[PDB]
Protein backbone atom coordinates (compact mmCIF):
# COMPACT_ATOMS: atom_id res chain seq x y z
CA UNK A 1 0.00 0.00 0.00
CA UNK A 2 0.97 3.76 -0.40
CA UNK A 3 3.00 5.82 2.04
CA UNK A 4 0.59 7.04 5.17
CA UNK A 5 0.32 10.81 6.52
CA UNK A 6 -0.06 11.09 10.45
CA UNK B 1 -38.75 -4.51 36.42
CA UNK B 2 -38.54 -8.26 35.73
CA UNK B 3 -37.71 -7.85 31.42
CA UNK B 4 -34.66 -6.49 29.96
CA UNK B 5 -33.91 -5.27 26.61
CA UNK B 6 -30.88 -4.78 24.13
CA UNK B 7 -31.06 -4.26 20.86
CA UNK B 8 -28.58 -4.96 18.15
CA UNK B 9 -27.95 -2.54 14.82
CA UNK B 10 -25.66 -3.25 11.93
CA UNK B 11 -23.43 -0.89 10.63
CA UNK B 12 -21.23 -0.85 7.56
CA UNK B 13 -18.36 1.53 7.20
CA UNK B 14 -16.22 0.83 4.20
CA UNK B 15 -14.09 2.78 1.10
CA UNK B 16 -13.06 2.83 -2.27
CA UNK B 17 -9.94 4.26 -3.36
CA UNK B 18 -8.95 4.05 -6.97
CA UNK B 19 -5.50 5.79 -8.61
CA UNK B 20 -6.73 8.69 -11.13
CA UNK B 21 -6.18 8.53 -15.43
CA UNK B 22 -4.27 11.47 -14.10
CA UNK B 23 -3.21 13.27 -11.19
CA UNK B 24 -4.11 16.56 -9.93
CA UNK B 25 -2.63 19.98 -10.45
CA UNK B 26 -1.02 19.08 -6.22
CA UNK B 27 -0.35 15.66 -7.29
CA UNK B 28 -3.22 14.10 -5.98
CA UNK B 29 -2.79 10.10 -7.04
CA UNK B 30 -6.51 8.80 -6.03
CA UNK B 31 -9.81 9.57 -5.60
CA UNK B 32 -11.53 7.91 -2.49
CA UNK B 33 -15.10 7.62 -1.08
CA UNK B 34 -15.63 6.21 2.36
CA UNK B 35 -18.97 5.63 3.65
CA UNK B 36 -21.18 4.67 6.77
CA UNK B 37 -24.47 2.68 5.78
CA UNK B 38 -26.81 -0.21 7.20
CA UNK B 39 -26.49 -3.54 5.67
CA UNK B 40 -28.83 -4.49 2.86
CA UNK B 41 -29.42 -1.28 2.01
CA UNK B 42 -31.32 -0.70 5.52
CA UNK B 43 -32.13 3.34 6.64
CA UNK B 44 -30.16 3.82 9.57
CA UNK B 45 -30.88 7.04 9.20
CA UNK B 46 -34.45 6.30 11.59
CA UNK B 47 -31.88 5.90 14.44
CA UNK B 48 -28.54 8.18 12.89
CA UNK B 49 -28.70 11.68 13.70
CA UNK B 50 -25.48 12.83 11.61
CA UNK B 51 -22.14 11.32 10.77
CA UNK B 52 -19.07 13.25 11.27
CA UNK B 53 -16.33 12.12 9.05
CA UNK B 54 -12.83 13.65 10.73
CA UNK B 55 -10.44 14.21 7.64
CA UNK B 56 -7.19 14.70 8.22
CA UNK B 57 -5.71 18.08 8.18
CA UNK B 58 -3.96 18.68 4.92
CA UNK B 59 -7.66 18.69 3.90
CA UNK B 60 -9.99 22.00 3.27
CA UNK B 61 -12.38 21.93 6.45
CA UNK B 62 -11.86 18.71 7.42
CA UNK B 63 -15.00 17.85 9.45
CA UNK B 64 -17.14 16.70 6.78
CA UNK B 65 -20.73 16.35 8.37
CA UNK B 66 -23.46 14.61 6.40
CA UNK B 67 -26.61 15.07 8.45
CA UNK B 68 -28.66 13.01 5.48
CA UNK B 69 -28.03 9.98 3.81
CA UNK B 70 -25.80 9.10 2.07
CA UNK B 71 -23.39 9.20 5.03
CA UNK B 72 -20.07 9.49 2.71
CA UNK B 73 -17.19 11.76 1.82
CA UNK B 74 -15.70 12.05 -1.52
CA UNK B 75 -12.21 13.15 -1.93
CA UNK B 76 -9.07 12.72 -3.51
CA UNK B 77 -5.48 12.34 -1.77
CA UNK B 78 -1.55 11.14 -2.27
CA UNK B 79 -1.73 8.89 1.02
CA UNK B 80 -3.53 6.82 3.40
CA UNK B 81 -4.28 7.65 7.03
CA UNK B 82 -6.79 6.87 10.06
CA UNK B 83 -10.08 8.78 9.77
CA UNK B 84 -12.35 9.20 12.62
CA UNK B 85 -16.08 8.36 12.45
CA UNK B 86 -18.45 9.43 14.62
CA UNK B 87 -21.79 8.01 14.53
CA UNK B 88 -24.43 10.47 15.78
CA UNK B 89 -27.76 9.06 17.48
CA UNK B 90 -31.59 10.15 17.48
CA UNK B 91 -31.51 9.94 21.14
CA UNK B 92 -30.34 11.62 24.36
CA UNK B 93 -29.17 9.62 27.09
CA UNK B 94 -25.36 8.53 26.68
CA UNK B 95 -24.59 6.78 24.40
CA UNK B 96 -24.95 9.76 21.78
CA UNK B 97 -22.37 8.78 19.90
CA UNK B 98 -19.89 6.19 18.97
CA UNK B 99 -16.78 6.29 17.21
CA UNK B 100 -14.63 4.41 14.97
CA UNK B 101 -10.69 4.91 14.05
CA UNK B 102 -11.52 3.87 9.99
CA UNK B 103 -8.19 3.10 8.18
CA UNK B 104 -7.98 5.01 5.06
CA UNK B 105 -5.62 2.96 3.09
CA UNK B 106 -4.77 3.08 -0.77
CA UNK B 107 -2.92 0.99 -2.94
CA UNK B 108 -0.61 1.79 -5.40
CA UNK B 109 -0.77 2.28 -8.45
CA UNK B 110 -0.43 -1.23 -10.58
CA UNK B 111 -2.22 -2.78 -7.16
CA UNK B 112 -6.05 -3.60 -7.46
CA UNK B 113 -8.37 -0.50 -6.40
CA UNK B 114 -9.16 -0.94 -3.06
CA UNK B 115 -12.85 -1.86 -2.25
CA UNK B 116 -13.51 -2.39 1.88
CA UNK B 117 -16.37 -3.02 3.42
CA UNK B 118 -15.99 -3.35 7.41
CA UNK B 119 -18.21 -4.38 9.78
CA UNK B 120 -19.34 -3.12 13.52
CA UNK B 121 -22.55 -4.81 15.67
CA UNK B 122 -23.77 -1.79 18.02
CA UNK B 123 -25.79 -2.85 21.25
CA UNK B 124 -28.11 -1.07 23.06
CA UNK B 125 -28.87 -2.40 26.60
CA UNK B 126 -32.42 -1.01 27.49
CA UNK B 127 -32.57 2.44 25.37
CA UNK B 128 -35.40 4.45 26.01
CA UNK B 129 -38.77 3.74 24.57
CA UNK B 130 -38.76 6.35 21.76
CA UNK B 131 -35.32 5.32 21.38
CA UNK B 132 -35.96 1.81 21.25
CA UNK B 133 -38.85 2.73 18.45
CA UNK B 134 -36.29 4.17 16.55
CA UNK B 135 -33.79 1.52 16.32
CA UNK B 136 -36.42 -1.02 15.43
CA UNK B 137 -37.34 1.07 12.19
Amino acid sequence: QTARKS
Amino acid sequence: MASSCAVQVKLELGHRAQVRKKPTVEGFTHDWMVFVRGPEHSNIQHFVEKVVFHLHESFPRPKRVCKDPPYKVEESGWAGFILPIEVYFKNKEEPRKVRFDYDLFLHLEGHPPVNHLRCEKLTFNNPTEDFRRKLLK
